[PDB]
C-alpha cells in the first residue's frame, strides 16, 4: 500500500464507497442504493451503471478506468458489497452471511470493427456490435479454496505456483516436501463459465473476403443471457492467456518469437434495437408497449392495413397477401394425451413466372423474430461429427435454429433428391431424428417452411394440364395454399407498374412522403408484436364454425371428384385430411392477430377465400 | 349472501371425487333421466358443493369424500415442506378450500397444513417490498387471495414513491 | 395512506423564522400567531413558509435535530436500539423533505444532511420488515410502538392486516370457539 | 352497510352518538331504491319469502379487522376494558389486537388509533 | 356462461377507463329470460305430493337458491359499480355536465340514477349550511383570482355546458364570454390539465 | 476425527434409536436381521428433521462426515445390537434417500451453486459403462517375523482426504519379510457413467447439457441406456483450477429411482385377479383394437402380436427358431402417425430414422484414450429393443446396402456379428416395422399389385401378408366420414329453452376448474365403457402374465390348416389377385402359429379353439377380400 497514487485504498476508501450515497436527484429516485437493494431482494446481485457518470462526478477516474479497469471494476465489487452490507443489516441480525455481486457497464459511444481490434486494443475497453454463431456449454469456475496441506483459502489476482515447503511440517524433522497439495473443494467456491462467440457484421470489410470472428468468456450471471444468431452490443475488453518473447520458441516448429493467443471476456454485453434488434427471449418492455399492442388489436382496421406492410415498393398481389404473414404468427399447439399432436406450424408455396418479386419477397419476410435463408445446392442427414479435442463423437446436429421461427426457401426445385426426405418427413411430425452412430437422440423443433419454386414450360404448363411439379406430389401434399405466378399482360397495368416502382426507384425516393401513408409501419413493431402474440394465446374453434367448415370440406372433395367425372378421369388435387388440418390453422393464425381466442366462421370465410386460390388453381 | 367477494361463487364449485356408501337415485345433472333411481354402494363420483354444503357430515348419503390434491400425503410432507411446496395453476386456490371442506375428512388434519401454509406468508414476502421495473414479475404461482395484497403491496411503494421527493 | 394526508398531520406543525415584513396589509390574525416585525424571528406553521419564500418574501431557519452531530449520534444508538431510538418530533421525514425542496437556497449542508436521513431511514424501515420474521402462533396481543414515527409505518399498513384476518383466523378462532381434540377454524 | 345498521338502531334509535337522521333518511331512501330497481328484473317472482331487506344480505358485521391502537395512558399495563390480554399496556408504546374488543376506550377516549 | 358472464357485462367499460366514447345498457335481456325461464321448475314440484317428502328434493330447493344468488348479487355488481363511476366523475362535476349519453339508462336506473343524484343532495342539504349550501368541493380550485374570462383547454365533448353563456363551445378553445360560474363544473374529467 | 462436534453429531444420530420410530421400526429387521446385507440403510431426512434439524439441513448444506459419522454410529449401534454381521469392517455408507422435493434441478442447472450439496437430479440413462474394482487396504504378513501390519488408503472420490502418498510397502521396517495377502485384503465395486436431459423441456435454440457421475458397489449398473430416470446425490468439484487450469464436477452419494416398470407396481396376486375376473368376457379384443388407437377407421387387432415380441420354441440340441411377427404396407394422409402409437404408449420402444449409417445396429467402437484401457468399443441400436418391436419412417428411403444388413439377423433371428475385432453373437430376437411409400403416391392397384412400390420380392416370404390401403370414397359415404372427422374434432375439445347459464354454479372455482382441458363422455357411454377398463395402466398392467403364459397347441390345428392352406395355394391366385399372390410359400404355417398363440395369451387360454382359426386366418383373407 504505498499511498501516492495508484494506490488500493484511495478509491475504495471514500470515493467508489460514496459516489453511489452521494448520487442524488430529487424525486429520490436517482440513486444506484434502490436498484441494487430491490435487485437483491429477488436474488439477482447485480445493477447496471453507465461510464458517463464520472463526468457527472468527477475527471479523473474514467482515463484512469480504461487503463488498469481489471482492478478498478473489482474494487468496484468490494465497495459495492460493503456499501451494501450495511443495508444487509435491518439492525445487525440479518446478514445470515454476505455475498458476492457482479457490476455492469453501458454507453453510447460508439460500435468498433473486428479489423481494428488490435495490439493498441488491447487490455483495453472498448465498443463493437457484431452477430451470434454459437457458444459453449456451462461448466465451472472458481475463485479460491482451501487445501488439508495448509488449511487456508488460497487467494488469488488473476482470474496457480505451489511452492515447495511442507506444511505439514509439525511432524518433527520428517517433513513432507516436493509439494504435497491437497486440494479441499469441500472448501472451494463456484462460479459460472461460458464462453460466449461472435461473428464480424455483414458490411465491414467481408467484401473481397471472408468474416472472421471471435471466441468470449463470462464469469457469473451471462450465461442465460445470449441465445445465438443476435444481434449485440458490447463493452468488453481484449486480453490474452499466455505470455513470452525470448527464445523458449514454441512447441515443435512454432512461434518464431512470441506468439499468444486473443479473447475476449465481457465486462457488460447489452444487445440491439435494429428496431426490435434483441426482441426475441427477454422482455424489457413495459406497460405502455402492451397497451399499444392490444389497443392495435382493439383496432378493427389492423389486418387490411397490414396487407400494406410488405409492399411500400410493390404492387399488386393483395388477395396474394391477404396470408402472407398469416405464416408468421402459428396457431396452436393442440397436444392430446395420446400420440396425435397435430400439426402445429404453417407451411406455403408459391411459383410461376420470373420476374415477380419472389426472392425480394423472401428477403422481406426473413427480415421482419427468427429465421434464416439458403436455397437448394444445401439450413440443413444431421450432423454427427467428432470432437477433434478427446475424438468423441458429438451432434451439432440447422432446422434446431428454427425452433419456433420459421424458414423459408426458393430452389426445392433445383437441388437434387438425396437432401429433401429428412426434411420430407420432419415438417409433418417436428421431430428430427437420429439412429447413425451410437445415439438414438430423437431431436424436434418447431419449424414452418416459405417454398418458391420454378417450373420447367412456365405458363404453358399452368395453360393445359399436369406438368404442375417436375418431381413429387407427396410435397404437393403437405402445403395449404399454394400460389401461380403469372405475368398476364395489360397495358394499364404496365404503366402502373412503371411509375410505380421509378417513383421508387428515384434518388433514393420516399423518406419523406413513404410512412404518411396510414397505419403500414415498423418492421420493429412486428418483430415485437409477433413474439408477443404467439407467446400467449393458445386459441381453438367455435362450434359454429366446425360444421360449415366440414361441410365445405365434404363439397371440396365432391368437386374434386366430380371434375374427375367431368373429366372422367382424375381432375383434382388430393382431398387430404391435411387440407382441414392446415385450414385450422388459418383459423387459428387470424384469432392470434386479433386475440379473441373464440373464432367464429366469419372470421374464416377469408380463409375460405383464400385457400380457394389453391383450390382454383388445380381446378384446371 | 356470502363471505363476499368479487369471487362471490368461486365458493360453492371445487368438484371432487366423492365415493358411495349405499343407493342413490336419480342423479339429475349426470348422464341421468328415467334411467336410474337406483345405484350401487360403491362408486366414485365428481360433485359439486353447493347441495352438498348442507348435507349431513354425520350422515352417509355419501362418504369419506377428498380430492386427490387434498388427498394427505403431499400435504403432509407440505407441513415438512412448508417452505417451498410450489403451486403454479394446476391448484391456483389453494388457501381457504378447507374454510369450508375441514369437518367432512374424518381425519382431523386439513386446517394445521393449511394454517402453517400461509404461516410461511407470514415468512414469506420478506422479500416483496418493491416495484422495481416493467411489467410483469411472478405472476402465476398464485392464489387470487394473495394477488389482491400483492397488487395492493406494490401500489403502495408505487406511491411511496411518488412521496419520495415532489415526484 | 398517501404522501399528502399526512401532511395534513405533519405540515401543520410549526418552526420559527424571520420575515422582511413587520405586521401586513393586515396586522394579525385573530389566533396564536406572533406580532410581526422584520429582523426578528417568528414562529409560524410549515404550510406557509413554502407559501412565503417563494412569494420572494422571507428567509428561514430549520430545527436543531436539523444538524450534524444529533444525526451522527441517533444512528449508532439505533444500531443497537433493539427496539428504537430518539425522536426528534417524530415525523421528521415529511419536514425535512418539504423543508429540503427550497430552503437549500439557503440551508447549510443539505447533501450529508440527506444522506443521514436516508441512511436512517432505510435501516429503521428494514428492521421493521424483520420484525415480522419472530411473529409466531398469532401474536396479535404483542406489538412495537415505542419509539416508532409514522411515515414508516403507512408503508405497510393495507398490506398485511386485510390478510391478517383470515390467516390467524385459524388460530384466532381458538380463543373465541370451541371443537373436538384438533385445531378449529 | 344499509342492511343491519338500521337494527342496531331499531336497538336503541340512538341520539346524536351512534348516527344521524339525514343518514337515515338517506339510507332508508337507498334501500327502497334498490328494492324498486330489482321492479325491473324478476318482481312478477321477486323473492317469495325472503321479500324486502333480507335476512342473508348483509355487508358490515365484521369487527376483527386488527387495527393499529395508540398508547395515552398508565405507562405500566392499565389494565382496561378488552377482552385480551392487554396485559402489558402503556402510554406511549402499542401492543396491536382487533377492533371488537375494544370499541370501548376510544369511546372513552381513553385510547386512540394511528 | 354458467354464472359467470359479469366478466363480460362489466367488459362493457373495457375502453371507457378516462379515454370514453360512450356507453349502453349490455347484459340483461337473454339472461334475465332466465328468470322466468326457470321458476316454473323451481317451483313445479310445490306442494305436490309427487313425492310425499322425502329426501329427493333437497338439491334442487338449493338448485334455485344458488341460481337466483347469482343473478340477484350479479345484478348488485352491475348497477353498483355504474353508481360509482358515474359517482366518481359527478365528483368531478355536478349533474350541470350530466352523462356521456344518458341512453345506457337500464330502465329502472331511473329510480336508481335519480335516486343517488337526490340522497345526496339531501345530505348536502344537510351539509355545508344547515340550511345548505350545496358547497363546492372538488372543482374550480382558483383561489381568489379573476371571474370574466374564457381559456385554453384540451378538446371536450359532451357539449353540456348550459352555464350563463350564449355558445361557449365546450371543448378546446371553448372561448367566448366565459363567466366564473359559466366555467364551474369540470377540472379532471379531461379538459384542463392544460390552460 | 476433525471439529468435535462430529461426535455430538454421531450420538445425535444414536438420539434416533431411541423409541417406537427407530428403536421400533429403522434398527433390527432392517437390513441385516433381514440379512440382504445392503450396507447402505435407508433414511429420510423428515424424521431427522423432526429429531434435529440442525442434523438435517446441516446435512444438505455441508456432508463432510456427517455421513462419514452417519455410518460410524449405525455400525456401533448394531455392533451392540448384532455382533455377528461385525465382520464387515468398513464405512457402511447410508441413503439419506427421498421422493422430497428440496431442490430438484436438471443436469442444466446444476450452475455454480450446489458445491457441497446432497440434491437430485432427472434425466436419461445413457452411456451404461464398464466395471472395475478398486483398492480399500492390504492385509500384508512377515514370515521373517509373523507380523501382518495393515495399510488403507484414500482418493477425493471416495472421502476427503488422500493417501501420504505412496505405493505398497518392500522393506518398510528394515528388511524383514512383506508378504502381501490377498483376499484378506479388500475390495469394493466401482462404476461409472453419465446422463442427459430427458430432453423435450430442452429449449432448441439451445443446447441440452450434460453431467458426471460416480457410483459404487452395491449401487452397480441398475439400468440400461435407453430409459427415463430420477436420482439423488451429492457433489464434488475435485480438479486443478489455475491454482492448474479450469475445473470440473462429480455426482454421488445416491440411490435411484427408475421411474417406468410394472414390478415397480405394488403387485399381489390381485391384478392378476382382475384381469381373470374380467378375462372370460370374449369380445373384448375388439375393445383393445379400438384401444391404443382411440384418436384415429383403419388392424391393430394385427400389430398387438408385433407388440407381443413371440413364443419361444427350442428342440433335443436341435435348432432353434426365432418367435415374434413383423408386418408392414400407402399413400401419404394415417400411416405417417401409427408409429408414435408406440413411442410414446408401450416400453421398449425405440424408434429408428430411416437414414442411418454404422450404428443402425452397428457400434464401430472408436476410442481415444479411456479412463481405462479399452482399445476398441462401443455398442448399438438394437439390443434397445431386444423382445420386443421397432419403428422406423422412410424405409423405400433407406439404403439398400443394409437392408440385406437387417435380414441377416432378421431372418436368423441371431447375432453372429463383429466388427472384425472379436467375433460377437447373442439372442436378439426381434421384430420392427418402419414406412412405406410408392415411388409415385397414387398408385398401387389400377396398374399392378406389385412394382408400384418397386423392390425385391424376396423380402415378401420374410414378411407375412401382402396387404392393401387406399383412399378414395364415391357419392355418398362422404358424409359419414365427415361426420366421424367431426367427431374427432369435437370430442377432443372441451365444452360440448331460453336461457340455461347462470346455473345453480359456474365456472367460478378454488382448484378443480380445467385441469389442461375437459373431454366428453357421452355417447361414448352408449359405447359401454369406462376410463379404467379402457385406458392405459390397466392395459398395461395386462401385458406381464400373457408374456408369462404359453398357449400350447389343440389337435383340431390340423385339419383345418391342410384344408385351407390347400384351398389357398389352390385359388388365391386368380380374380384379380395373381401378382398379389406371388409371395405363397411354406411360411403361411409358422406365422398362423405366432397368431393363435397370441390370440390365446390376449385371454391367456392355455389352449386352442377353432374361433381363434377364423380369428387367425380371416385377417388374412381380408387383406384382399
Ligand atoms: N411487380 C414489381 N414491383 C416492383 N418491383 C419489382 C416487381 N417485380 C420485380 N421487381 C424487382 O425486380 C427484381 C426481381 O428479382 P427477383 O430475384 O424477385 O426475381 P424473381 O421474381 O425471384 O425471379 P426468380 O423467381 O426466377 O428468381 C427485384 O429486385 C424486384 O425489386
Ligand atoms: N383416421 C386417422 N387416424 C389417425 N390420423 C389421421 C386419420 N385421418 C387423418 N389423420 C391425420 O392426417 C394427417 C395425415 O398425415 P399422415 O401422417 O398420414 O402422413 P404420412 O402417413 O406420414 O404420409 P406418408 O405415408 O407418405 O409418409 C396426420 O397428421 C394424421 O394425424
Ligand atoms: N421340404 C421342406 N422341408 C422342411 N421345411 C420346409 C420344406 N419346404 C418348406 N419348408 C418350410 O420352409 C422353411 C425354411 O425355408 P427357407 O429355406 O427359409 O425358404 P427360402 O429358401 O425361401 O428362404 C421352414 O421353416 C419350413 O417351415
Amino acid at each position: 500500500n504505498q499511498q501516492d497514487a495508484q494506490i488500493n485504498l484511495q478509491a475504495v476508501k471514500k470515493k467508489y464507497k460514496e459516489f453511489i450515497r452521494t448520487f442524488n436527484e430529487e424525486n429520490f429516485f436517482y440513486k444506484y442504493r434502490d436498484t441494487l437493494k430491490r435487485n437483491y431482494l429477488n436474488g439477482r446481485y447485480f445493477l447496471e451503471i453507465e461510464m458517463e457518470d464520472l463526468v457527472g462526478f468527477d475527471e479523473t477516474l474514467a482515463d484512469k478506468l480504461n487503463k488498469q479497469p481489471t482492478e478498478h471494476l473489482e474494487i468496484f465489487e468490494e465497495a459495492a458489497r460493503e456499501v451494501a452490507d450495511e443495508i444487509t443489516a435491518p439492525r445487525p441480525e440479518h446478514e445470515e452471511h454476505m455475498h458476492d455481486i457482479q457490476i455492469l457497464l453501458s454507453s453510447n459511444a460508439n460500435p468498433t470493427n473486428i479489423r481494428q481490434l488490435k495490439s493498441d486494443c488491447v487490455s483495453k475497453l472498448v465498443k463493437i456490435a457484431g452477430i451470434i454463431v454459437a457458444a459453449s456449454g456451462i461448466s465451472a469456475k472458481a475463485t479460491r479454496m482451501s487445501i488439508q496441506c495448509l488449511s487456508c483459502s488460497t487467494v488469488i489476482p488473476n482470474l496457480y505456483a505451489l511452492p515447495r515447503k511442507c506444511n505439514t511440517e509439525q511432524a518433527g524433522r520428517p517433513k513432507c516436501p516436493l509439494d504435497p497439495f491437497f486440494i479441499m473443494p469441500d472448501k472451494c467456491k463456484c462460479v459460472d463459465f461460458q464462453t460466449l462467440k461472435l461473428q464480424e457484421l455483414p458490411d465491414f470489410v467481408p467484401q473481397g473476403e471472408i468474416p472472421r470472428h471471435l471466441q468470449l468468456f463470462c464469469d457469473r450471471s451471462l450465461c442465460e443471457r445470449v441465445v445465438p444468431g443476435n444481434r449485440v452490443l458490447i463493452q468488453g475488453i481484449y486480453s490474452i492467456r499466455k505470455v513470452g518473447k525470448p527464445s523458449r520458441r514454441d512447441g515443435r516448429e512454432k512461434a518464431v518469437v512470441g506468439v499468444r493467443a486473443p479473447y475476449m471476456r465481457v465486462v457488460g454485453i447489452t444487445v440491439d434495437s435494429e428496431g426490435a434488434g434483441a426482441i426475441s427471449r427477454y422482455s424489457n418492455i413495459t406497460s405502455d408497449e402492451e397497451e399499444h399492442f392490444r389497443r392495435m388489436a382493439a383496432s378493427g382496421d389492423i389486418y387490411e392495413r397490414l396487407s400494406q406492410s410488405l409492399a411500400p415498393s410493390i404492387f399488386g398481389s393483395r388477395d396474394i397477401k391477404k396470408a402472407i404473414t398469416c405464416m408468421l404468427f402459428g396457431g396452436s399447439r393442440k397436444r392430446l394425451p395420446d400420440g396425435l399432436c397435430r400439426r402445429g406450424d404453417i407451411n406455403v408455396l408459391l411459383l410461376g413466372d420470373p420476374g415477380t418479386a419472389k426472392s425480394q419477397l423472401l428477403k422481406f419476410v426473413e427480415k421482419v423474430p427468427i429465421a434464416v435463408y439458403t436455397s437448394g445446392k444445401g439450413s440443413s442427414t444431421a450432423s454427427v461429427m467428432k470432437d477433434p479435442q478427446t475424438r468423441n463423437f458429438v451432434m451439432e446436429g440447422a432446422m434446431v435454429l428454427a425452433d419456433g421461427g420459421v424458414v423459408c426457401i426458393d430452389e426445392f426445385d433445383k437441388m437434387r433428391e438425396d437432401d429433401r426426405v429428412a426434411i420430407h418427413e420432419a415438417m409433418e411430425q417436428q421431430t428430427i431424428s437420429i439412429a447413425k452412430a451410437g445415439i438414438t437422440t430423437t431431436l424436434n423443433s418447431r419449424c414452418s417452411v416459405l417454398a418458391a419454386a420454378n417450373s420447367i414450360f412456365g405458363r404453358w404448363d399452368d395453360t393445359k394440364g399436369e406438368e404442375n411439379i417436375d418431381f413429387m406430389p407427396t410435397i404437393l401434399s403437405r402445403f395449404d395454399m399454394i400460389f401461380i405466378v403469372k405475368d398476364i399482360h395489360d397495358e394499364s397495368r404496365d404503366i402502373t407498374l412503371a411509375k410505380h416502382i421509378i417513383n421508387v426507384h428515384l434518388s433514393s425516393n420516399k423518406s419523406a412522403p413513404s410512412e404518411p401513408a396510414e397505419g403500414e409501419i415498423s418492421l420493429s413493431t412486428f418483430k415485437k408484436y409477433i413474439h408477443y402474440c404467439r407467446t400467449h394465446c393458445g386459441p381453438r374453434l367455435s362450434e359454429a364454425a366446425g360444421e360449415k367448415l366440414k361441410s365445405r370440406y365434404v363439397l371440396m372433395r365432391s368437386g374434386a371428384g366430380q371434375q374427375e367425372k367431368a373429366s372422367d378421369k382424375r381432375l383434382s388435387i388430393p382431398i387430404t385430411v391435411r387440407q382441414l388440418e392446415a385450414v385450422i390453422r388459418i383459423s387459428e393464425s387470424l384469432a392470434k392477430i386479433r386475440l379473441q381466442p373464440f373464432a367464429t366462421d366469419e372470421h374464416v370465410n377469408e380463409a375460405l377465400r383464400l385457400f380457394q386460390v389453391s383450390t382454383l388453381d388445380a381446378a384446371m | 349472501p356470502n363471505y363476499y367477494s368479487i369471487e362471490d361463487i368461486f365458493v360453492t364449485q371445487e368438484k371432487v371425487e366423492c365415493r358411495v356408501n349405499t343407493k342413490l337415485q336419480r342423479m339429475g345433472f349426470l348422464d341421468s333421466g328415467a334411467e336410474s333411481d337406483d345405484l350401487e354402494p360403491g362408486r366414485t363420483v365428481n360433485l359439486p358443493l353447493w347441495y352438498i354444503k348442507e348435507l349431513k357430515v354425520n350422515n352417509a348419503y355419501f362418504t369419506v369424500a377428498v380430492p386427490d390434491i387434498y388427498r394427505n400425503v403431499h400435504k403432509a410432507v407440505c407441513e415438512a415442506e412448508t417452505t417451498h411446496i410450489e403451486l403454479g395453476r394446476l391448484h391456483p386456490y389453494f388457501y381457504e378450500f378447507g374454510r369450508y371442506l375441514t369437518p367432512y375428512d374424518r381425519n382431523h388434519v386439513i386446517g394445521r397444513i393449511i394454517f402453517e401454509t400461509l404461516r410461511q406468508r407470514v415468512r414469506h414476502l420478506l422479500d416483496i417490498s418493491k416495484s422495481d421495473g416493467q411489467a410483469a414479475k411472478a405472476e402465476h404461482r398464485l392464489d387470487n387471495i394473495e394477488a389482491k395484497l400483492h397488487e395492493a403491496g406494490v401500489r403502495t411503494n408505487s406511491q411511496y414513491i411518488e412521496w419520495l421527493q415532489m415526484t | 395512506m398517501d404522501p399528502s394526508i399526512i401532511e395534513f398531520i405533519g405540515e401543520k406543525c410549526m418552526i420559527s423564522i424571520i420575515p422582511n415584513f413587520s405586521n401586513e396589509p393586515l396586522h394579525l390574525i385573530y389566533g396564536p400567531v406572533g406580532p410581526f416585525r422584520a429582523g426578528f424571528p417568528v414562529f409560524v406553521p410549515l404550510w406557509m413558509a413554502t407559501h412565503l419564500r417563494k412569494q420572494q418574501k422571507c428567509r428561514i431557519v430549520p430545527p436543531e435535530w436539523m444538524d450534524m452531530d444529533i444525526l451522527e449520534e441517533i444512528k449508532e444508538e439505533e444500531k443497537r436500539s433493539k427496539f428504537f431510538t430518539k425522536m426528534p418530533c417524530e415525523h421528521y421525514m415529511v419536514v425535512a423533505q418539504l423543508v429540503m425542496s427550497t430552503a437549500p437556497d439557503d440551508v447549510p449542508r443539505c447533501e450529508e444532511l440527506r444522506t443521514v436521513i436516508k441512511d436512517i431511514f432505510d435501516i429503521r424501515e428494514s428492521k421493521l420488515r424483520t420484525s415480522i420474521d419472530a411473529f409466531i402462533k398469532g401474536e396479535g396481543t404483542y406489538a412495537k410502538l415505542d419509539n416508532l414515527t409514522l411515515l414508516e409505518i403507512h408503508s405497510v399498513r393495507p398490506i398485511l392486516p386485510y390478510s391478517l384476518d383470515h390467516i390467524a383466523r385459524y388460530q384466532r378462532t381458538a380463543t373465541a370457539s370451541q371443537r373436538d381434540t384438533s385445531m378449529l377454524s | 352497510f344499509t342492511q343491519h345498521i338500521l337494527n342496531q338502531e331499531e336497538s336503541r334509535e340512538p341520539d346524536d352518538k351512534r348516527l344521524s337522521p339525514e343518514e337515515t333518511k338517506f339510507a332508508q331512501e337507498f334501500a327502497s331504491n334498490v328494492d324498486e330497481y330489482f321492479h325491473k328484473v324478476a318482481t312478477q317472482y321477486m323473492p317469495n319469502q325472503q321479500r324486502g331487506e333480507a335476512e342473508q344480505r348483509i355487508v358490515t358485521p365484521n369487527l376483527m379487522s386488527h387495527v393499529f391502537l395508540k398508547a395515552n395512558v398508565a405507562v405500566p399495563a392499565v389494565i382496561v376494558g378488552v377482552d385480551d390480554e392487554e396485559v402489558d399496556m402503556a402510554a406511549g408504546s402499542q401492543h396491536i389486537i382487533p377492533y371488537q374488543l375494544v370499541a370501548d376506550l376510544i369511546q372513552n377516549n381513553q385510547a386512540q388509533l394511528i | 356462461m354458467f354464472g359467470e358472464k359479469a366478466f363480460d357485462l362489466l367488459k362493457e367499460l373495457e375502453r371507457s377507463s378516462q379515454t370514453i366514447p360512450a356507453f349502453d345498457d349490455d347484459g340483461v335481456r337473454q339472461v334475465l329470460e332466465e328468470i322466468k325461464a326457470i321458476f316454473e321448475e323451481n317451483v313445479a314440484q310445490a306442494s305436490s305430493y309427487n313425492a310425499s317428502g322425502d329426501r329427493s328434493l333437497w338439491p334442487l330447493l338449493n338448485f334455485r337458491h344458488a341460481a337466483l344468488q347469482r343473478n340477484k348479487r350479479c345484478l348488485l355488481a352491475y348497477l353498483y359499480e355504474r353508481c360509482r363511476r358515474i359517482k366518481a366523475l359527478r365528483w368531478e362535476f355536478g349533474p350541470i355536465i350530466p352523462g356521456d349519453i344518458k341512453q345506457a339508462l337500464c330502465e329502472p336506473e331511473v329510480t336508481f340514477f335519480n335516486n343517488y343524484s337526490k340522497s345526496l343532495a339531501a345530505y348536502m342539504c344537510s351539509a355545508g349550511y344547515n340550511q345548505g349550501l350545496p358547497i363546492d368541493l372538488t372543482n374550480n380550485l382558483r383561489p381568489p383570482k379573476s371571474l370574466y374570462i374564457e381559456v385554453r383547454c384540451m378538446e371536450d365533448y359532451g357539449k353540456f355546458e348550459l352555464d350563463d353563456g350564449e355558445v361557449i363551445h365546450l371543448k378546446k378553445n371553448s372561448q367566448h364570454y366565459l363567466p366564473r360560474a359559466q366555467v364551474e363544473s369540470l377540472v379532471r374529467q379531461g379538459i384542463l390539465h392544460h390552460i | 476425527e476433525g471439529e468435535q462436534f462430529i461426535k455430538d453429531i454421531q450420538r445425535e444420530y444414536v438420539d434416533f434409536l431411541d423409541d417406537e420410530e427407530d428403536q421400533g421400526i429403522y434398527a433390527g429387521h432392517v437390513k441385516d436381521m433381514i440379512a440382504e446385507k445392503s450396507k447402505r440403510l435407508i433414511v429420510n431426512v423428515n424424521d431427522l428433521k423432526r429429531k434435529n434439524p440442525q442434523r438435517a439441513l446441516g446435512l444438505l448444506s455441508n456432508a463432510a462426515d456427517e455421513q462419514l459419522a452417519f455410518g460410524r454410529a449405525l455400525k456401533e449401534y448394531a455392533s451392540t445390537v448384532d455382533p455377528g454381521y461385525a465382520k464387515m469392517h468398513e464405512d457402511l455408507f447410508v441413503g439419506f434417500e427421498g421422493c422430497f422435493g428440496n431442490r430438484h434441478v436438471t443436469p442444466r442447472s446444476l450452475t455454480s451453486i450446489y458445491l457441497g450439496n446432497m440434491v437430485c437430479v432427472e434425466g436419461i440413462v445413457t452411456k451404461v459403462s464398464l466395471i472395475r474394482p478398486k483398492v480399500v487396504r492390504s492385509v500384508h504378513y512377515c514370515p521373517n517375523t509373523r507380523k501382518v501390519m495393515e495399510r488403507k488408503y484414500t482418493d477425493l472420490t471416495s472421502f476427503e482426504a488422500v493417501p501420504s502418498g505412496a505405493a505398497y510397502p518392500t522393506k518398510d521396517e528394515d528388511g524383514n519379510l512383506l508378504e502381501t495377502e490377498y483376499g484378506l485384503s479388500v475390495y469394493k465395486d466401482h462404476q461409472t457413467l453419465t446422463i442427459q436431459e430427458m430432453p423435450e423441456k430442452a429449449p432448441a435454440g439451445q443446447l441440452p447439457r450434460s453431467v458426471d457421475i460416480v457410483c459404487d458397489d452395491d449401487l452397480v449398473d441398475r439400468c440400461k441406456p435407453g430409459d427415463r430416470v430420477q436420482i439423488v446425490g451429492s457433489y464434488r468439484c475435485l480438479p486443478g483450477k489455475r491454482g492448474s487450469g479450469t475445473f470440473r464436477t462429480v455426482l454421488l452419494a445416491n440411490n435411484i429411482s427408475l421411474l417406468s416398470k410394472e414390478s415397480n407396481l405394488d403387485i399381489s396376486r390381485e391384478d392378476i385377479m382382475l384381469c381373470k375376473k374380467l378375462a372370460k368376457n370374449n369380445d373384448i379384443f375388439e375393445l383393445l383394437s379400438k384401444s391404443l388407437a382411440p384418436s384415429i377407421g383403419h388392424v391393430k387387432q394385427a400389430i398387438l402380436c408385433l407388440l407381443l415380441g413371440g413364443v419361444e420354441k427350442i428342440l433335443p440340441n436341435g435348432t432353434r427358431l426365432r418367435g415374434d411377427i413383423n408386418v408392414l404396407l400407402g399413400d401419404p394422409s394415417a400411416k405417417s402417425q401409427l408409429l408414435r402409437y408406440v413411442l410414446n404408449t408401450a416400453p421398449r420402444a425405440i424408434p429408428t430414422t430411416g437414414r442411418g449409417s454404422s450404428g443402425v445396429g452397428l457400434t464401430a467402437a472408436v476410442t481415444t484414450d479411456q479412463e481405462t484401457g479399452e482399445r476398441r468399443l462401443e455398442a448399438g441400436a438394437m439390443v434397445l429393443a431386444d423382445r420386443g418391436v421397432v419403428c422406423i419412417d422412410e424405409f423405400d428411403k433407406m439404403s439398400d446396402i443394409d437392408r440385406t444388413a437387417i435380414h441377416e439377423v432378421m431372418e436368423q433371428g441371431r447375432v453372429t456379428i463383429s466388427k472384425a475385432g472379436i467375433h460377437a453373437s447373442l439372442n436378439a430376437r426381434c421384430s420392427v416395422l418402419a414406412a412405406a411409400n410408392p415411388v409415385y403416391g397414387r398408385y398401387d392397384q389400377y396398374k399392378t399389385p406389385m412394382e408400384n412400390i418397386g423392390l425385391q420380392d424376396s423380402l415378401l416370404s420374410r414378411f407375412d401378408l401382402l396387404f392393401v390401403m387406399l383412399d378414395v370414397i364415391d357419392s355418398d359415404v362422404d358424409q359419414m366420414i365427415s361426420d366421424h372427422v367431426v367427431r374427432m374434432h369435437r370430442y377432443r375439445n372441451p365444452k360440448e329453452a331460453d336461457s340455461l347459464s347462470f346455473v345453480s354454479s359456474s365456472e367460478e372455482k378454488k382448484d378443480t376448474e380445467v385441469y389442461e382441458k375437459y373431454d366428453a363422455l357421452l355417447h361414448g357411454k352408449s359405447r359401454q365403457r369406462h376410463e379404467k377398463i379402457l385406458s392405459v395402466e390397466f392395459m398395461r398392467k395386462y401385458i406381464h402374465i400373457a408374456k408369462c403364459m404359453k398357449p400350447k397347441l389343440g389337435e383340431q390345428a390340423c385339419e383345418a390348416i391342410a384344408n385351407e392352406y390347400s384351398r389357398l395355394r389352390s385359388q388365391e391366385a386368380v380374380e384379380t389377385d395373381v401378382a398379389r399372390t406371388q409371395p405363397i410359400t411354406a411360411r403361411t404355417l409358422e406365422t398362423l402359429i405366432r397368431l393363435s398363440t397370441a390370440h390365446a395369451r390376449a385371454r391367456m387360454s392355455k389352449s386352442v379353439t377353432i374361433d381363434d382359426a377364423h380369428a387367425a386366418i380371416e385377417l388374412v383373407q381380408f387383406a384382399y377380400f
